[PDB]
């Protein structure tokens, strides 16, 4: 996203800022069981 | 404020809210409204909108009449429906076991054409679960909360998807109705135009055309802007009307012969037939929107018809040709565009309203069907609809949706806060929506068409991220079921109080401003490069007078949870998530505390839940216990309250409400008579304000462990009462019945101490792991008495004894019930979990006397020990502000104005220049305390009780060991932090098991925490071991522990006598399956 | 293809006379245990019926091949007996299975070691060990690494 | 993006998408192109094919 | 499998391939036949025919264009002209 | 010990020797006296006994005297774990 953010969490990020900061977060928390996933699969498959 | 009463919470903010808060749980109300043709909904409706404001229920009965039969000798029609009142009170509901509901009656009107008499009849329809004032459902006694599900409107969607084998752009549309069958039409890499319908074997879309009437010079001047249509229509192998009909039935009914009739009666009553397809209301609404159809027009009644099929052909073709713009001939102008499918616009909500609607449309067909078939063959001149009618059914959808539905939910009965954030919640998924299948990564992500709708925060943090999520505080839901959000509206540059509540499309061809955007005196604008969203979810620099509108808070996309987050935007999006669902899970303590930093929310959420008393009219406090409170209005009517004492919650919490006025007190109506389990003076407490210390311990706050002092424990401060629900049922058996009585066969008799002469245990009585609660017997006789389940223990609360003599109520094959309500109180140790608001948990690792705390140079020890490694990684420094401000209020202070307010103080009011201790504040989310401010009152920060600031100007104090008695060489981080104690506790969590209850269907414990079933020992466990070579553990596992039988009692046996433990034999899974390979002649021999 | 099913047997010690099947053998009981139920009902599986029915019609065999009768109703009755017997062994592979009551089809032996509710997929998953526990752990540094 | 997918792509002795064209001999190259494609010509040095 | 070959390989191995545009210079030259084809390629119509009949070296020719397009482009081609020489 | 497994088809003679017997009735058990039948199904005599060291007979009951096989009844009185391990055989028409 072109416009980045341009304040830290100690000054405080604004309404928007802090909007399509979400965006990376959700994704990350989803992704983070499809990755276990995959290296549990490789390991299945060497271990076999 | 807008309370009356109010505790005075000062507050940082520096904007005016032109907009209060509606009510939080109105989605609910609303619609349960609009369910009954209420009048209140009815004049909402009438005040602004349409003319005749048409029910729920009245429209099913609507869509549902008249009932003909083939001929039309007689009608059964159904009309004015009535909520006669209920019969009982919530309170006698959920004590009796019984469901809230009221007499549903509706006029039945039958005529005989053939003479053409009426025989109008009342009707008794069934007993309505009814809906209470705090937006929940009292079903069988327990409290069940309807979720909204978040579907898919009906419409009319476009698409694009760049080809594989090709790599060529290719378009699509699709037709969605609430009933009927799917149409859908493409444009291929052939460059030729196409259509399926039912899903079918694809078509040349002219097939369609033709069927439909149209000559090819029809076609050629609707089209021919297109050259691909042309080819479409040289192309194709059937020309004249009946031809086509006769296509499409044989590629839609094949082995039935083709008829004329047939054909033509298929395509009409595929679609244009009002009873296998219809586009609901919304849908017509949707569809003629987009095609720019019926415009500035009722929308009253419809389903597909010609026009939209081909202005979708129309709409298709312009797309891939690649403009900009379609007029209809007679429509108006639209923007031709792709849709986006997760686009609120085109996603819209299911309220209990059309939940219940649909389900009982569905009862009434079933009614529908069962009349048919006994009005063919009934004695006409005689037959009263109440013969025709038979209503279980319907009774059985209702039955069957409060029950044995995924989203007739049991209430999150925790915390006030988790049940307002139960009943503000969307789900997308339930019947109708969708599954983990499905369920993939861009509909559980965030859309820049949330903002004000929905929650970017609030979610599971599992398998349901994203799928589920809350509904903003500012929001409302269109009747459609769109939501809508409300913005301030801007004319010449200027902004107006003109409040208008738009949905995403609406918000999507404007230019919308920030609520911080500065303002002098007027709402006009002073700077010119405000900052806007645009359509696409971007967002830059814009023009003054070039706004279309503006949003009325900074807190209008946040949810009543993250709003009760103070320092938000100072913290990350995990953490805040993390905070709301862990305030969401919060046990109720003995004694509650309001947060000494909080933000303008938590008074308006506790009021808004309904686990407080509000004065209904104003007047004078009559008399006032603990049971029962009075009131003595101004009219002269004597209102008298109940309040819940020791209520046990659906997850064993306490829902006690105790009073907080004194009697001739004068009380505003609106005015709060009662707090709640996690209220202070109505305001939400669900945690305390704890003296901490940022800082490294000897070890024992390592890895997002922390320490506690025990004056937490003396002084019962983070102490819970935890109630919980013990039944047995005496039933008849063939062998005899089961009798509930004291005497048992050969047992002590002692036991039979805290039985009463029923052999119920006796109420008082303290209580331990199999020790009696109730006495119960099958015959042989037997001992099947209920004891309480290891772990669980206190004191029994309460009896509640049903049986059938008495008459109240008893299922099938019962005769007699017992539940018991026994309660434990806790006082925190060590495995409890706490956390704070900011995404900051973790369990007790060591609960320290006072004397080796760090204690402050007043003799103040602390409360709680943080360490310093786990907050910058984190990005959760908001707590740190939080503890020092808590600081700066305990401690209150006093700007020196002598010379005039300084630099930092320019945009405080003034009110916050001074407060004295114990001075609760607020810093709302995004408008709140700034950094400057507080680091400059934390230079002011009072004096204590002996003239010293234990607290520098940078909220360190130079602390003493409690141990060496020596102060550590360097100031330390000090202040108070408001924490919460957690629903993850130990004896709850905790489990062990060496021998006990077996499978008895697999030869394996009876796995589970309530079966006393062990741990399990799966595919990576046995890897792991492997790898360490160890080989007789793990035969140890598989063999000795879990399958085998004898192997389990000789081992059982060799420990318990001291004899070494036996050797394998052969492998027993091996000495069976060779008699399974030797039963298929199959000669397996073992060799050396 | 072909050449595979024939240097089989051209070392294999044994020779392809066992596809042919001269005698069957029965399971010892307890895999296929008939008990009765806590309250009169009873419980069995369903190689019990397939065995019984096998016996009966070799029994009927047996006599129709002593009672000197024509070729047709011996050679009838040893199709059933084929069609029985391989139902025993895999009912359900070939034509149509052999319905029970419920119109289930009787889980032959092959059903009884194929799936995961197979002698052979068992002890590859978890086995809810014994002596065993779990809690929530914290930290200790006044312990050592052992 | 070479990471578990590259893993997956090698163990599995899968063709990979970017394949690369090796040297069945030694020798010298002659190199050709023309619009969009490369040539190349291996002249061994034993002296053969 | 995923071989992505250029676009002018991957269409010249495929009679289905639908073009977007079509060139034909001497396209007297031509037959009812081949029209056929390239109108069977190119649905969208979007021929740039070039020639000269007078300069036809062919017995199936053209001897006017109306004759094979009319037949697939009726009223809807245009046709102009370059007169001078230099 | 174990080093190997061997797997192979059966004969009748492997068949006939895996066995303890030959069973030639179509009954299981007597569903009114609730035993085992002979010469079928549940056998005591070639499958084993039911009771732990009682035979079908239930005469020879005792442990004291083991490896004899009551003449009336059939029943080697043993454990009744064999139950599992024993076979039977069918000589087909
Ligand atoms: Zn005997």
């Amino acid at each position: 996203i072109p416009r980045p953010i341009k304040s830290s969490f100690r000054e405080g990020l604004t309404v928007l800022e802090y909007f399509i900061n979400t965006h990376g977060a959700r994704k990350g928390l989803a992704d983070t069981a499809l990755r276990t996933a995959d290296s549990g699969y490789l390991t299945r498959r060497l271990v076999d | 404020n807008s309370v009356p009463g109010a505790p005075n919470r000062v507050s940082f903010a520096k904007l005016r809210e032109p907009l209060e808060v509606p009510g939080l749980l109105d989605v609910q109300t609303d619609s349960f409204e609009w369910l009954v043709g209420s009048d209140r909904w009815r004049q909402a409706a009438i005040d602004r909108g349409e003319e005749n404001p048409v029910g729920g229920l009245e429209e099913v009965l609507a869509e549902l009449s008249p009932i003909e039969d083939f001929s039309g000798s007689m009608s059964l029609s159904f009309s004015d429906p009535r909520f006669d009142e209920v019969k009982a009170s919530v309170d006698e509901c959920k004590d009796k076991d019984m469901t809230y509901a009221a007499p549903l009656f509706v006029t039945a009107e039958f005529i005989n054409n053939n003479t053409g008499e009426i025989k109008s009849q009342t009707v008794f329809m069934g007993d309505f679960p009814m809906m209470t004032e705090k937006g929940t459902f009292i079903i069988n006694g327990t409290e069940r909360v309807v979720v909204s599900q978040l579907v898919r409107s009906p419409g009319v969607y476009f698409d694009e998807t760049i080809d594989k084998s090709t790599e060529k752009t290719l378009h699509s549309v699709k037709v969605i109705p609430g009933r009927g069958a799917w149409l859908e039409f493409d444009v291929d890499k052939r460059d030729t135009v196409g259509v399926r319908i039912d899903r079918k074997r694809r078509q040349p879309v002219t097939v369609l055309l033709k069927a439909l009437g149209w000559t090819n010079e029809q076609i050629v001047e609707r089209f021919g802007f297109s050259e691909i249509m042309m080819g479409t229509l040289e192309k194709d192998t059937t020309s004249g009307t009946d031809e086509a009909l006769l296509d499409i039935y044989r590629k839609l009914r094949p082995g039935e012969p083709p008829t004329k009739e047939s054909a033509q009666t298929l395509l009409e009553n595929l679609f244009f037939k009002e009873k296998r397809y219809d586009l609901a209301r919304v849908g017509r609404y949707k569809v003629n929107k987009k095609l720019g159809l019926n415009a500035g027009k009722p929308i009253t009644s419809s389903t597909l018809t010609e026009e939209d099929v081909v202005a979708t052909i129309e709409y298709l073709v312009r797309l891939h040709e690649g403009q900009t713009s379609m007029t209809v001939p007679g429509g108006v102008e639209v923007p031709v565009e792709v849709d986006d499918i997760d686009h609120f616009g085109n996603r819209r909500l299911r309220t209990v309203g059309e939940l219940i609607q649909n389900q009982i449309r569905v009862g009434l067909s079933r009614m529908e069907r069962v009349v048919r078939e006994r009005m063919t063959t009934q004695d006409v001149e005689a037959i009263t609809p109440q013969t025709l009618i038979n209503i279980r059914p319907v009774v059985a959808a209702i039955k069957e949706f409060f029950g044995t539905s995924q989203l007739s939910q049991f209430m999150d009965q925790n915390n006030p806060l988790s049940g307002l954030t139960h009943k503000r919640r969307l789900s997308a998924l339930g019947p109708g929506g969708l599954s983990r299948e499905r369920a993939g990564l861009e509909v559980r992500d965030v859309h820049p068409s949330h903002y004000g709708r929905m929650c970017p925060i609030e979610t599971p943090e599992g398998p349901n991220i994203g799928l589920i999520g809350s509904l903003s505080v500012y929001a409302r839901v269109n009747p459609f079921g769109f939501i809508e959000t409300p913005y301030r509206k801007v004319e010449n540059g200027v902004v107006t109080d003109q409040i208008d509540y738009l949905t995403a499309d609406e918000e999507d061809r404007h230019v919308v401003a920030q609520a911080n955007s500065p303002t002098d005196e007027n709402g006009r604008f002073t700077e010119d490069r405000v900052m806007v969203r645009k359509k696409g979810g971007e967002v830059e620099f814009v023009s003054a007078d070039q706004v279309d509108y503006m949003d009325v808070s900074p807190r209008q996309m946040v949810s009543v949870a993250t709003a009760m987050i103070p320092f938000l935007e100072h913290d990350d999006a995990n953490r805040a998530l993390m905070g709301a669902n862990m305030q969401r899970q919060a046990v109720p303590l003995v004694r509650s505390e309001a947060p000494l930093v909080g933000t303008g929310m938590e008074l308006r959420a506790a009021i808004d839940a309904g686990d407080v008393v509000v004065a209904d009219k104003t007047g004078v406090i009559e008399e006032v216990s603990a049971d029962y409170i009075t009131v003595m209005a101004d009219d002269g009517t004597r209102q008298s309250y109940r309040l819940r004492k020791f209520a046990r919650s659906n997850h064993g919490t306490c829902a006690n409400q105790r009073p907080i006025v004194d009697a001739g007190q004068r009380v505003e109506a609106g005015q709060v008579i009662a707090d709640g389990p996690c209220t202070q003076n109505g305001e939400m407490a669900l945690g305390k304000n704890l003296l901490v210390a940022i800082m490294p311990w000897e070890g024992h706050n390592y890895e997002d462990a922390i320490i506690l002092s025990n004056r937490l424990v003396e002084e019962d401060v983070l102490t819970s009462i935890h109630i919980e629900e013990h039944e047995i049922d005496a039933r008849d058996t063939k062998l005899g019945a089961e009798e509930i009585t004291r005497d048992i066969p050969n047992v002590s008799d002692e036991v039979l101490a805290d039985l009463d002469e029923r052999g119920i245990v006796r109420i008082g009585a303290e209580v331990r792991d199999g020790d009696i609660l109730v006495g119960k017997v099958t015959p042989k006789v037997r001992d099947t008495s209920l004891k309480v389940p290891h772990g669980e223990s206190g004191k029994v609360i309460g009896i509640r004894v049903f049986s059938r003599e008495d008459d109240d109520e008893l299922p099938a094959g019962v005769n007699e019930l017992v539940r018991v309500y026994v309660a434990q109180k806790r006082k925190i140790s060590d495995g409890d979990k706490l956390a704070g608001r900011h995404g900051n948990k973790g369990v007790i690792g060591k609960i320290l006397p006072v004397e080796d705390m760090p204690f402050l140079p007043d003799g103040t020890p602390v409360d709680i020990i943080l360490n310093t490694h786990g907050v910058p990684r984190r990005m959760n420094i908001g707590q740190i502000l939080e503890t020092h401000l808590g600081w700066v209020a305990k401690a209150g202070w006093n700007i020196d104005v002598a010379a005039g307010v300084p630099d930092w103080a320019s945009k405080l009011p003034e009110e916050l220049y001074s407060a004295p201790a114990d001075s609760t504040v607020a810093t709302p989310v995004f408008d709140g305390a700034q950094e400057g401010e507080l680091a400059g009152l934390l230079g002011s920060t009072l004096p204590n009780r002996d003239g010293e600031v234990m607290v520098d100007a940078d909220g360190k104090s130079t602390l003493f060991d409690g141990r060496s008695g020596e102060p550590f060489p360097y100031p330390v981080t000090v202040g108070y932090m408001y924490i919460l104690k957690l629903h993850h506790l130990v004896d709850d969590k905790i489990h062990a098991r060496s021998t006990g209850p077996y499978s008895m269907i697999t030869q394996q414990p009876l796995g589970g925490k309530a079966q006393f079933g062990g741990q399990r020992f799966g595919e990576m466990e046995c890897w792991a071991m492997q790898a360490y070579g160890a080989a007789y553990t793990l035969q140890e596992l598989l063999t000795i522990k879990s399958d085998d039988t004898v192997g389990r009692v000789k081992v059982y046996e060799a420990i318990v006598k001291g004899e070494n433990i036996p050797e394998p034999g052969i492998p027993e899974s091996f000495k069976v399956l060779l008699k399974e390979l030797q039963s298929l002649c199959l000669n397996v021999e073992v060799l050396s | 293809k072909r050449l595979k099913v024939v240097a089989a047997f051209q070392q294999s010690g044994n020779s392809p006379m066992g596809m042919v099947l001269d005698a069957v053998p029965v399971i010892p009981p307890e895999l296929r245990p008939m008990v009765q139920l806590d309250g009169g009902r009873f419980a069995t599986s369903d190689l019990n019926d397939l065995y019984r029915r096998v016996i009966n019609r070799n029994n009927r065999l047996k006599r129709l091949i002593d009672l000197g009768a024509p070729e047709i109703i011996v050679n009838n009755e040893k199709r059933m007996l084929q069609e029985s017997v391989d139902a025993l062994f895999d009912n359900g592979r070939r034509g149509r299975p052999v319905t029970g009551p419920g119109n289930r089809p009787l889980k032959s032996l092959s059903d009884l070691l194929k799936g995961k509710q197979g002698r052979f997929r068992q002890n590859l998953l978890g086995k809810r060990v014994d002596y065993s526990g779990r809690s929530v752990i914290v930290v200790g540094p006044q312990l050592k690494l052992h | 993006v070479g990471g578990l997918p590259r893993v997956q792509e090698l163990f599995e002795a899968r063709v990979p998408r970017n394949k690369a064209p090796i040297a069945d001999v030694a020798g010298r190259v002659r190199l050709e192109e023309s619009d969009k494609f490369f040539k190349i010509t291996i002249v061994p040095d034993d002296g053969g094919e | 499998e995923q071989d992505n070959r250029e676009l002018s390989e991957r269409a010249a191995a495929d009679r289905e391939w639908t073009y977007g545009h079509v060139v034909v210079d001497e396209a007297q030259e031509l037959s009812e036949m081949d029209w056929r084809l390239l109108m069977r390629r190119c649905p969208r119509r979007s021929f740039t025919i070039v020639g000269d009949l007078a300069q036809r070296r062919s017995p199936a020719g053209a001897r006017s264009w109306g004759a094979m397009l009319d037949s697939y482009v009726p009223g809807r081609w245009v046709y102009k002209s370059l007169s001078v020489n230099y | 010990f174990f080093d190997e497994l061997r797997i192979g088809l059966a004969t009748a003679d492997d068949i006939r020797n895996w066995s303890y017997g030959e069973v030639k009735k179509p009954e299981t058990i007597n569903y009114r006296t609730l035993k085992p039948e002979k010469d079928g199904l549940f056998c005591e005599k070639i499958f084993g006994p039911t009771r732990d060291w009682e035979c079908y007979c239930g005469k020879y009951k005792r442990v004291r005297f083991k490896g004899i096989i009551c003449e009336r009844c059939g029943v080697e009185v043993t454990r009744a774990k064999v139950r599992r391990e024993r076979m039977g055989h069918i000589e087909l028409a």
